């Protein structure tokens, strides 16, 4: 998008949109995320549904 | 064995074998309808359960 | 003085995405009966049954 900014408001908005804290999720992501030691217990049975 | 994966819970096994049509054997006492109906056997029901 | 030439920026970004906070509620997690839980070496934990 167009936009008008100062070089400073320019700064930091360009900072803010170049280093955002999210980052792209999969079931991959959340069964790595469950404890390991928890995943290969056979006690427990995990399912990505 | 049906015993084991009601015990265990872990029903990874079955479903990939049920996803990929690949061919087996469920064994343990299990309940059947007796359907004596040719139109029904034509139609694939006993595949559909 | 205000100059459009230095003030006139394309800001990019993502079209749109869902963030998420709880990613273990995407596991569907169970448990086997307490009378079949096991110890780490595959032993029942309780065995004077």
């Amino acid at each position: 998008y167009p936009s008008i900014l100062h070089p400073i408001d320019h700064a930091f908005n360009e900072y803010f949109l170049q280093h955002q804290l999210v980052e792209p999720l999969n079931n991959d992501i959340i069964f790595n995320y469950i404890p390991e030691r928890i995943r290969n217990d056979v006690n427990y049975i995990l399912n990505m549904d | 064995n049906l015993e084991e994966l009601m015990r265990t819970g872990d029903y990874a096994q079955i479903t990939n074998m049920l996803l990929n049509n690949q061919p087996v054997a469920l064994v343990g006492a299990l309940p059947f309808i007796t359907d004596s109906s040719v139109i029904s056997l034509v139609a694939k029901l006993d595949a559909t359960v | 003085q205000f100059d459009f030439r230095a003030s006139m920026h394309m800001l990019t970004s993502n079209l749109t995405f869902t963030v998420y906070s709880d990613l273990l509620a995407f596991v569907s997690a169970d448990t086997v009966e307490p009378i079949n839980a096991v110890a780490f070496d595959n032993m029942r934990i309780m065995n004077e049954l």
